[PDB]
């Protein structure tokens, strides 16, 4: 009687851990996905930025020899 | 004379995911409660 | 006798098992709190780009103007 | 004739926050060194 | 006369790492299927 | 011969579980190491933009009075 009260118990504890590792595996591949996703958005951002800053820096750089050009 | 138009790049599209695991951790928290109902008391 | 080892022995670990499952929910909570933050913090910062880039184009566009008026 | 000043948008502001759960993982890694302890040894 | 040449701050060194944890996740998971080879059957 | 059985199944079950949160201690980690390089990615990215933003408002201030010194 005892046994079957230990083997109902442990049976429910390994279902119920189950369940918690199922979580903790869908919660961990969430996270994986949002982080990555979060990382490419933000080298995205740094490799449109190179390029707005570098046309920024060309249109610069033409504006100042007009500039030098007039005066 | 004449002057160009500096269109500079879009960046706009540019957007960072939000992470929704609440219901996990919910059941995580959940499953440590509930296993005191798993305890053998002989 | 060895019935209450089997079960001393499994209250134990299902104890520590219950650590370990809290210690999960408030790693994933935290990890889900910062990666939320630097999210919102990577769209304000786009937004508030977009709006300088803008303000950037602007201000060049009518410096062009100003030098093609000029020559 | 004048010229305004361009003020451009201040972004020193915008902050990334830093995870600590150290703890956590020590507490995780204990529990798994622990859980030896409590083994059946009939 | 004479202008100077705008040097910008270069910032493409700036990179974000990408995390690679499949294998932590594909474990769980096998374990929590395992774990049914571990009940008790009388 | 039901305790060695369920001593046995007790066993296999608990060095499952610890494999497992041996594996969600290493993902962690993982984790966090990736948000915090990222966070101070974001963090480095927003102090060289604010360097490279007063740059800009520094040479457009000074291209803006040279205009007016001209026109």
């Amino acid at each position: 009687e005892n046994q079957k009260l230990i083997a109902n118990q442990f049976n429910s504890a390994i279902g119920k851990i189950q369940d918690s590792l199922s979580s903790t595996a869908s919660a961990l591949g969430k996270l994986q996905d949002v982080v990555n996703q979060n990382a490419q958005a933000l080298n995205t951002l740094v490799k449109q930025l190179s390029s707005n800053f570098g046309a920024i820096s060309s249109v610069l750089n033409d504006i100042l020899s007009r500039l030098d050009k007039v005066e | 004379h004449t002057s160009p138009d500096v269109d500079l790049g879009d960046i706009s599209g540019i957007n960072a995911s939000v992470v929704n695991i609440q219901k996990e951790i919910d059941r995580l928290n959940e499953v440590a409660k509930n296993l005191n109902e798993s305890l053998i008391d002989l």
